[PDB]
């Protein structure tokens, strides 16, 4: 139940629940996959 | 009028609660977001990503050579590093991996361990990495450090090798901050055959080495890191 | 959830563990591309890794003083500590700032919470009881001058008025001027030779004028103001390499000079465990 | 017979080949792309020049030697003379831009040596005198000629250290940032891809840069016996989706 | 439910009442096994004996003691109680104590009451009215050095701030690193000559930093520190035997020299009423 | 503004009441539960269990 | 009686916030609001009137 | 909401941009009625200048 | 929820998200078209 | 009604209600019928 009217006086936000690191782990151009070789 | 009672705790602030609150500024709308690259969401996210490990600890200044494990050519059975696991102390604790893990006290999973070669591409080399689970003492020669988790790496054309220190474990989570019980291994590297430079070549060549978690990974109840303190405000 | 499946004996031409790091990647290797694992499940979310929970709780970022005194006499209040003010910034504590720097623009209401309590070092009869009142001042409002100025009406200015030994806690919407408070900013105000560089720049959110509004009495009474700040709503993006060395100045990058080795040396050898 | 390792980024005029590349990044995984009207504010129609803006100008040389402690230039002030890009940089209040930034140093199968590539978004500078001392403009605005972290302090600059990234941070954790490296012994080349990160649409390209691309030697570079001690390292970048906005009278900027 | 059926007289070659203990049962013998009972209803549940309710009330698990005074020339704090911190166990008053070990194996979230009240033992003109901060800091974190360290800025680590007087209430999850806690522990932290034994090995909980937010005024102020903790949600495995002699140590088994005998002697013979 | 009457006993500490307390530990994961053999549920259920009476105390 | 709890806020005065409060005089009758010609909504509608700058400041 | 539509060249016979103030009017001209503007949205409701916000701190 | 009886209590009004300029910034008597000529 | 969101913060447990001595008065492995001698 929200007592006030205005958003930011809402309570903390709840889990992302988002979680993808590649962005940060595989942002490489051509996909490269595990097992194969790195270098062509 | 409704009848109430109020319990203990009425008026305590604790920094870790979370109500709802009056807005100072009714209705006010703030500025539109507009889509900008990079959002992260856990810190999991991110301590998968590799950063390098000072490995070479052994200088007096912070310099750029602690990053570098050096090799020599023809030496045999020989030992090319060791370091114990304490991720949250030592050559892991300024890495990105022992930095976010300083904000918790508790881990458990696996970590990746991986070596890039930086030799010319006309030598050659034999290495192998060992992991050593809990219980034994840093191996002393690779016939005691083979016995454990182990790769024989060879040097090709393929630059980098991943080791994985799968995670072994009676508890099912260790303290970041070192601890004895909860302590979880060493780390050892030795000369598997030995690396050959080229002819008109000479020296030293270095392996750069990194740290990342596995996806396994866990991290639980935050807490102050040991790595930032101050004695008066800072001001402008 | 499986934390590891089972996993045998491998001889193959496909070898998982050999890549190259050149290409800016991290592979995703697991235990069981190198090793004979079991299954094991992982029993656990990563709940408590979110932002939002990493940056909601309330952190201490500021803590000022301001006195209850006859003002009889005193050429300039501001200086007396008949009152005085806080240019909001969230950097100055380098707790929380350590954290925030993480991320590059960072976006989030605001809950703070204002802890007062009183100290009364030297002879007095009693304990007062004073109220406090702060005031949120922003950009270009008139400053207040005095402890009783015209300024604490303040009949547009959001004010709260509590009691020294209590808190007063609101929160207050996100007020950044972009789409994003900007963390670190590589830019000046404008082209000018001299003008400043930083944050200090961009990020202006005004200041905080706290005073009593108690007359006195007889003896002095300090009180002490600690702010709390609590992020609720957070978004942030482009994560950095965590602070190494200490800081100097809040709003620049700048550390110490003769700062100390931050990589702790080891004793023994490289080969040493 | 396609490799990881060939490849060809034709960019208006101008065209790049490499037969020995290690893949390419490309930032947070995001291509550039131009300004949707859903996150556009001022109310101004841009300037899209196109292919006379988006093709490659490949900056001045450098020089790897045994002693270097690496080089870092900011975007979009390296290019603030290159061509048309410059002028409209100039002449317009408002501009926007993405970059391919290609890296080049090659060697021989005997050399030894590994230089670090990265991109930091806003990669605000330290003053080397600590407390609170700023940096002068002209410091941040080395043009074409980029920072040489092995020259010295000067007054008003930064501070020029390379274990802590000109800001207070370990060299070591610079790999959170999009980065690829050049191993004489795998790679020759590096590309990463920009998409154009900031906390506002559009932007001052004159008060602001928004990314420094930094290259910094890791392990030292070795030639083969009697060899010349150094190699040169050429930066080649290209704007790529670039747009203009709120043209007039033409900026005048300190020194 | 019946607590006693009805039974008659009994001329049989099936006896229950013969058995052999040295089988290590207990067989279920019943009054009416050997006596002639009449129906009667149990009317009771059992509910008060549940281990919830046993180990469900709070009991005063530590009680510590910090003062508010000029810091002035004081090279230690910690020394000067200025404040004091409490190296989080249950095992240190014994009441609550010998009830927890009745168990080997526990696991239970906790809810702490905490009470704070003044005493002025020299001459005072008033009572002041200080706030306490209770931090709680784990294994790993910076240790408070002085009551006003960059610590208690308490950025990452929960805090709680209440009156002396009042009571302050938060509960804690479960946290022990296994799947209980464990009560008793015949085991070391590695195989070590030397090393300790016992229980202080594994569960480590970390501190709890008090003090007293308030600078001085011109007297002294005791305050007195009392943690209160309840156990919710209990889980207990294996039970023992009860705590026959009194306890020497937080931790270790150990009992002390030249006790007395815990068995009361008759005053009489074998034979005696 | 909801309008409220406080009654006697506000404020009390009572060691034996059971009510909600917000978490120190927002978003914390406890450690799984493995089996472990022996859960007591009622002290009832251990005293059924038969042990020796020291009843020869004339020591 | 209902069990509560206070929070960190409680009884003080933020000159911004927007609640109920009894009203003094009970069941009084306003007057009957009248027609006027002229009424603003928001400032915003105003601000679209233009005005006089006195832009020769020279004086 | 669109704070700016899209328009481009103009070379009419319809002249928004002169008025006669002597009228008393406010000819309520736009951005887009003399330069060539890209469409953009308003992203606000204008809540906080309400005469009941305005009066009612 | 209103907890209390009168009018006068209830707490702030929401807004009119009225908003005409016309009255103020046209209340010519002929009507004005923008792009038409001012004085005809 | 739980106010808070984690489980730790909610109240007593409830009676386990389980009860069930066997495994501590009845730990044999052959069984034993009460009435039936003990050793047969
Ligand atoms: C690491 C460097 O980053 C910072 O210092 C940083 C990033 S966002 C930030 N805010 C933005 C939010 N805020 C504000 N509080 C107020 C408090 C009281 C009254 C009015 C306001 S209106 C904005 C505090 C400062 N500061
Ligand atoms: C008979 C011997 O057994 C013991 O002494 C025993 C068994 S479980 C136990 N805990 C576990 C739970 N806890 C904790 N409190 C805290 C209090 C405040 C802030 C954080 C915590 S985090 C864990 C108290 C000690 N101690």
């Amino acid at each position: 139940i929200n007592y006030y009217k205005d958003a930011a006086s809402t309570s903390s936000a709840g889990q992302s629940l988002s979680m993808d690191p590649s962005k940060f782990t595989e942002p490489v151009k051509d996909l490269m996959l595990k097992g194969a070789p790195a270098l062509n | 009028g409704l009848p109430t009672t109020t319990l203990p705790g009425s008026g305590q602030f604790l920094t870790t609660d979370d109500r709802q609150s009056p807005s100072a500024l009714p209705n006010y709308e703030p500025t539109p977001r507009i889509h900008i690259p990079g959002k992260v969401h856990n810190l999991l996210e991110i301590i998968q990503v590799d950063t390098l490990i000072p490995m070479n600890n052994t200088h007096t200044k912070d310099e750029v050579n602690s990053y570098l494990i050096p090799l020599n050519a023809n030496r045999q059975n020989e030992q090319v590093f060791g370091t114990n696991l304490f991720i949250g102390d030592g050559v892991f604790k300024t890495t990105l991996l022992g930095e976010i893990v300083q904000y918790y006290t508790h881990w458990s999973g696996s970590l990746r361990f991986s070596l890039m070669y930086t030799g010319p591409a006309l030598s050659s080399a034999k290495l192998i990495l060992a992991y050593t689970p809990p219980g034994a003492r840093g191996p002393q020669d690779r016939r005691e450090a083979m016995l454990g988790t182990h790769v024989v790496w060879d040097i090709g054309l393929q630059s980098t090798i991943v080791m994985t220190i799968p995670w072994t474990s009676g508890v099912q989570f260790r303290y970041t901050d070192p601890d004895t019980y909860t302590s979880a291994g060493f780390l050892s590297c030795w000369y598997q055959t030995s690396l050959i430079l080229p002819p008109e070549t000479t020296g030293q060549v270095y392996l750069l080495s990194f740290i990342s978690a596995c996806p396994d990974f866990k991290l639980r109840l935050m807490k102050d890191t040991q790595t930032i303190s101050q004695t008066v405000a800072l001001t402008e | 959830t499986v934390a590891s499946i089972s996993s045998g004996p491998k001889h193959t031409q496909k070898v998982p563990i050999l890549t190259a790091n050149e290409t800016g990647a991290t592979m995703p290797v697991l235990p069981s591309d190198s090793i004979e694992t079991r299954t094991t499940y992982m029993h656990f979310n990563g709940s408590e890794t979110d932002v939002e929970c990493f940056l909601g709780r309330a952190a201490c970022v500021h803590v000022t003083e301001i006195q209850n005194k006859d003002a009889t006499g005193i050429d300039n209040h501001r200086e007396a500590k008949l009152f005085n003010d806080w240019k909001i910034n969230l950097s100055s504590l380098v707790q929380l700032r350590k954290k925030l720097e993480l991320f590059t623009y960072v976006r989030f209401d605001s809950e703070y919470t204002i802890l007062a309590t009183a100290s009364q070092p030297d002879s007095a009869n009693y304990s007062s009881n004073l109220v406090v009142q702060a005031m949120y001042v922003p950009p270009g409002a008139p400053n207040p001058k005095e402890w009783d100025d015209y300024t604490w009406q303040s009949a547009s200015n959001p004010s709260v008025f509590f009691k020294v030994g209590d808190t007063s806690r609101f929160s207050v919407p996100y007020v950044g001027l972009a789409s994003a408070y900007n963390c670190f900013y590589d830019g000046y105000s404008h082209d000018d030779a001299e003008t400043q560089y930083g944050i200090t720049v961009l990020n202006h959110m005004g200041s905080m004028a706290f005073r009593i509004v108690n007359e006195h009495d007889e003896h002095k009474t300090l009180v002490k103001i600690r702010v709390y700040h609590r992020a609720k709503h957070v978004e942030a993006w482009i994560p950095r390499a965590p602070r190494a060395l200490p800081y100097t100045s809040i709003g620049r990058t700048n550390y110490p000079k003769n700062t100390e080795p931050v990589i702790k040396k080891r004793k023994g050898d490289i080969k040493s465990y | 017979g396609y490799s990881d390792r060939v490849q060809q980024i034709t960019l208006g005029n101008s065209t790049i080949t490499t037969q020995e590349a290690a893949n390419a990044v490309v930032c947070y995984a995001e291509w550039p792309e131009y300004l949707p009207d859903v996150d556009a504010s001022d109310v101004n129609k841009t300037s899209k020049p196109d292919t006379s803006v988006c093709r490659f100008y490949t900056l001045d040389s450098k020089t790897w030697t045994t002693g270097s402690k690496g080089w870092c230039w900011k975007l979009p002030d390296a290019l603030k003379d290159m061509g048309v890009f410059g002028q409209n940089m100039f002449f317009h209040s408002l501009g926007r831009s993405g970059y391919t930034v290609h890296v080049q140093c090659n060697a021989t199968k005997f050399h030894s040596g590994c230089l670090l590539v990265v991109v930091i978004p806003e990669h605000q500078l330290a003053s080397h005198e600590g407390g609170n001392v700023s940096v002068k403009y002209t410091f941040t605005h080395p043009g074409e000629r980029g920072i040489d972290l092995s020259s010295a302090n000067e007054v008003g600059g930064p501070v020029k250290d390379v274990l802590y990234n000109m800001n207070g941070t370990l060299l070591g954790n610079l790999l959170i940032f999009p980065h690829q490296f050049i191993n004489l012994r795998t790679n020759n080349t590096a590309t990463i891809v920009i998409p154009y990160i900031n906390s506002v649409p559009i932007d001052s390209m004159t008060r602001h840069n928004n990314v420094s691309l930094m290259v910094i030697p890791i392990a030292p570079l070795t030639v083969p016996t009697g060899a010349t001690p150094s190699l040169p390292i050429t930066v080649t970048i290209a704007p790529m989706c670039t747009e203009f906005s709120g043209i007039r009278s033409k900026s005048i900027v300190p020194q």
